[PDB]
């Protein structure tokens, strides 16, 4: 996998 | 057979039971998911467009379909901002953690 | 009770419970607790730095916490991966299909 940041939260 | 393991499979088969051959969610998909698994937050919100706003923020491409990975974002920006509640209003629960903070 | 939130409840104490009043992961944290909870993955893995690697591209700042945010991520990366499986290879059950595909 690839673990890569997210994007947006709350 | 683990916890982790035990949730990341339910996380897993809690999208697909609301999407379908189809694979992904529309508008109309995420309000009927929101309430037919996880209510005790949309419900006691202060709004009725919520889902609509949410929707919005979600697909980021604005088509109708939403994949599990941003999906996945929305089963995230819940827990994590739910997380930060045990760094304050503390130190089936979470049932009642969602439906008490809401953010914008 | 439901099911999203009794699993959000797990993933939501999963975290500290490997963390503790500090409230966050050093490498040594996150290679004890990806052994500690889901072991059926970096075990059967293809390199023992996968940990390393994987701690590496987990705190994008280098000091040596991880908070829950990019914690989360990588609850996420296997999950995500693992998904993209069921629109293949098909169509405690993760246990092993963690431990079969990898980077």
């Amino acid at each position: 996998p690839k673990m890569k940041i997210p994007k947006f939260t709350f | 057979p683990s916890q982790m393991e035990h949730a990341m499979e339910t996380m897993m088969f809690t999208f697909h039971k609301f999407a379908g051959d189809k694979g992904y969610l529309t508008k109309e998909d995420l309000r009927v998911l929101m309430e037919k698994e996880f209510p005790g937050f949309l419900e006691n919100q202060k709004d009725p467009l919520a889902v609509d706003k949410i929707m919005k923020d979600l697909d980021q491409c604005r088509d109708g379909k939403v994949g599990f990975q941003s999906f996945f974002s929305l089963i995230a920006g819940l827990t994590i901002a739910c997380n930060d509640y045990f760094v304050v209003h503390m130190k089936s629960t979470v049932h009642e953690i969602l439906s008490k903070l809401s953010l914008e």
